[PDB]
């Protein structure tokens, strides 16, 4: 019994304001001397296995990622901390997102005792500091979610196969960062429409975005080529997640082998 | 658990 | 400033979330209004309910909610430093019984609440906790949403979100049957009840259990059915064995709301969430034509 | 009218 539409249209523009005050700086990596996009690469897929195992929303982990980046890009991170930024970031994310937050002690748990209970706390507070408290930020997945809409009757698979493709721009950085996530979540929906009915990014949202099919194709291409070699990545763990029926399996569709574009 |  | 730049002049309120003090800048001599939370008895942490109060007050900048001006966050302690308001709306309309607020001042500020709400919809926000002590009235007239503690972001479209929200009296009835889902008309439904206790100086819905304020909803509006509230009667806490009562006339409910008050308020009180009347759209209801300020008699 | 805590979880 959900109603979205009186104010549903301002709160598209006002995350379309949002995301750009919220972006990471897409340099970032390097400038940080000990960390590469490899590491973060790992650092993320991790922590889609952390929600998996707290089952965790898709949207805690969008923007868990959101604060990391955001983090890095202003403060440097030696690789063995990288980890403690990370779960500092998963705490804040289940916090200010889940009904029900992990208590402070299962995050320590699930580093296997890498970092104290202490130093989870602090430094929470130094992201906090360094994001001056700013954590109602846009994902890729409120884009989605609110794009969803335009199918009449919503197809679950195209969902679910938006959500993973989504997904898997979480861990790449390189070329991911380059990106809004509005137009990440147009590509991932449009790439997933396209592979199950076999039709195209709709011309409704092209008016409410402003983005038609063409502004879509430099993220598309990219997205393509991610989702045809994700059996490949050394990261394993959306696939895996997405294999279950809850996705209903979509991880196991074969990709198109062209776009129609 | 896993440390990184 | 820091710390040891604010007085403190007197505790002005508590709540379920926070310990309230009116104090003043040393150096400046701005009265402010410092909502002191506990990080001590918290070993998890910063509350998830000031990280949202921080994250969403800092997003929006009304006229009609109130302003944050600071945060100061130490190891032990975590202050949110508030502009400071005359008093709220409870004790307002306390001091207001025997004499009654005056219908224009009633109008004036359930439109500036309206514009306040309508203004968090519209950045999707819920606040979730409206009531007479969670808004602030000035000496000019103004009055602001406050206490965001509450508060969430929410999605387009809505999932599940937590069941315990609103403050029992104003609870809208999907919450109290039960609806996996929840979205804008919450506040709707508890700014209905609020209009209607400035105009009769009570509470609409003064419920001391769950049942008892859904009983108090239906015999006032009727027990709602499958033709009123498509869905009613598969929520998972309505029970066919609920008295069916019918619905009585406004003239009853609130006698000295005119045609357009009554069709305002009905309208605030719809029972179907999808059909309950949105913020923005009540903003445009005829009530509001002869709208002014007054400034209240304090 | 005191503002009402999340249930315990489970
Ligand atoms: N900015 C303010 N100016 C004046 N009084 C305030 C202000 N903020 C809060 N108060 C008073 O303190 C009380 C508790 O504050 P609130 O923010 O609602 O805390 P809680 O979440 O604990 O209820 C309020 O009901 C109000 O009467
Ligand atoms: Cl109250
Ligand atoms: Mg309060
Ligand atoms: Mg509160």
């Amino acid at each position: 019994s959900n109603e979205v539409p009186d104010y549903q249209e301002d709160i598209h523009t006002y995350l379309r304001e949002m995301e750009v005050k919220c972006k990471p700086k897409v340099g970032y990596m390097k400038r940080q001397p000990d960390i590469t996009n490899s590491m973060r690469a790992i650092l993320v897929d991790w922590l889609v296995e952390v929600g998996e195992e707290y089952k965790l929303q898709n949207e805690t982990l969008h923007l868990a990622v959101n604060y990391i980046d955001r983090f890095l890009s202003s403060m440097s991170v030696l690789r063995g901390k990288l980890q403690l930024v990370g779960t500092a970031a998963m705490l804040l994310a289940s916090k200010f997102e889940e009904i029900y937050p992990p208590e402070v002690a299962e995050f320590v748990y699930i580093t296997d005792d890498t970092y104290s209970k202490k130093q989870v706390l602090r430094m929470e507070h130094l992201v906090l500091k360094v994001l001056a408290f700013d954590l109602a930020a846009p994902t890729v997945n409120q884009f989605l979610t609110q794009y969803f809409l335009h199918l009449q009757p919503a197809n679950c698979k195209v969902e679910s196969l938006a959500m993973f493709l989504g997904e898997l721009s979480l861990i790449d950085a390189d070329p991911y960062l380059k990106y809004l996530p509005s137009l990440i979540a147009g590509a991932a929906f449009h790439l997933a429409l396209y592979t199950v009915t076999g039709q195209s990014w709709p011309e409704s949202l092209a008016q409410q975005t402003g983005y038609t099919l063409e502004s879509l194709k430099p993220c598309l291409v990219d997205l393509h080529q991610t989702y045809l070699k994700a059996p490949q990545h050394a990261q394993q763990s959306i696939r895996e997640k997405y294999k279950h029926s809850k996705y209903h399996s979509v991880s196991l569709l074969n990709p198109p082998e062209t776009l129609s574009v | 658990a896993k440390k990184l | 400033g820091h710390m040891e730049n604010f007085q403190k002049v007197e505790k002005i309120g508590e709540g379920t979330y926070g310990v309230v003090y009116k104090a003043r800048n040393k150096l400046t001599g701005e009265v402010v209004a410092l909502k002191k939370i506990r990080l001590d008895t918290e070993t998890e942490g910063v509350p998830s309910t000031a990280i949202r109060e921080i994250s969403l007050l800092k997003e929006l900048n009304h006229p009609n909610i109130v302003k944050l001006l600071d945060v100061i966050h130490t190891e032990n302690k975590l202050y949110l430093v508030f502009e400071f308001l005359h008093q709220d709306l409870k004790k307002f309309m306390d001091a207001s019984a025997l004499t009654g607020i005056p219908l224009p001042l009633i109008k004036s500020y359930l439109f500036q609440l309206l514009q306040g709400l309508a203004f968090c919809h519209s950045h999707r926000v819920l606040h979730r906790d409206l009531k007479p002590q969670n808004l602030l009235i000035n000496t000019e007239g103004a009055i602001k949403l406050a206490d965001f503690g509450l508060a969430r972001a929410f999605g387009v479209p809505v999932r599940t979100y937590t069941h315990e929200v609103v403050t029992l009296w104003y609870r809208a009835p999907e919450i109290l049957l039960g609806c996996k889902y929840y979205s804008t008309a919450v506040d709707i439904w508890s700014l209905g009840c609020i209009f209607a206790e400035m105009v009769t100086r009570r509470a609409l819905f003064p419920g001391d259990s769950e049942i008892d304020q859904l009983f108090r909803i239906f015999r006032t509006l009727g027990t709602p059915d499958e033709v009123v509230w498509p869905g009613v009667t598969s929520m998972p806490d309505y029970k066919p064995s609920f008295p069916k009562w019918a619905r009585q006339d406004f003239s009853k409910v609130v006698p000295p709301l005119d045609e357009d008050g009554r069709s305002l308020l009905s309208q605030m009180l719809h029972y179907d969430p999808n059909k309950r009347i949105s913020a923005k759209a009540a903003l445009a209801h005829p009530f509001f034509q002869d709208v002014t300020k007054p400034v209240p008699h304090l």
